[PDB]
């Protein structure tokens, strides 16, 4: 369970090798949390749902 | 901590500071910016500009 930068939510959180110059966060077109920087080292890290839809 | 990949810091009239494009900072609106910088490692040329806001 995540607050990260007042936005909160269930998930999981990887540490990703991209490189974004720009922003904070990301967030989806629906509003949600995709992907944050650490502002000490620029280190991005992405946000995955824990569960997902099966057939 | 001033992290490794600053590249553009914005400051508005109005107070706001924009570091990469984000607002992190604001203070009381300001009147008036004294600087004094020098750097020997931003290429050949580093840029200053005094921009309006604009669609
Ligand atoms: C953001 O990055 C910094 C810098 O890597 C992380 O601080 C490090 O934390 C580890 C684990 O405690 C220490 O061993 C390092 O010495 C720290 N480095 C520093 C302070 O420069 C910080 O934890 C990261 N933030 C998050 C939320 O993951
Ligand atoms: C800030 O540093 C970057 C590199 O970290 C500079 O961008 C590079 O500029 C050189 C010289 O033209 C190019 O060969 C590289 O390909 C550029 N790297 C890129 C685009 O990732 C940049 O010019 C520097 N900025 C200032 C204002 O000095
Ligand atoms: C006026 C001197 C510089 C201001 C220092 C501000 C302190 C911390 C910086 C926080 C913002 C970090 C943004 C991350 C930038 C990036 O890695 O792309
Ligand atoms: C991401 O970084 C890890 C650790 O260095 C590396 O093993 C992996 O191959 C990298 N992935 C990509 C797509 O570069």
């Amino acid at each position: 369970d995540y607050n990260i930068y007042g936005k909160t939510g269930i998930g999981i959180i990887r540490q990703t090798n991209s490189t974004l110059l720009s922003g904070l966060y990301y967030t989806s077109l629906s509003g949600d949390l995709l992907g944050f920087k650490n502002v000490t080292d620029g280190v991005v890290y992405s946000v995955t749902p824990c569960d997902v839809s099966a057939q | 901590t001033l992290p490794p990949s600053v590249k553009e810091i914005a400051i508005s009239k109005w107070g706001h500071f924009y570091i990469n494009g984000y607002n992190f900072f604001s203070t009381f609106p300001i009147d008036c910016i004294s600087f004094n910088l020098t750097t020997s490692t931003s290429g050949a040329f580093w840029t200053i500009a005094y921009t309006s806001y604009t669609e």
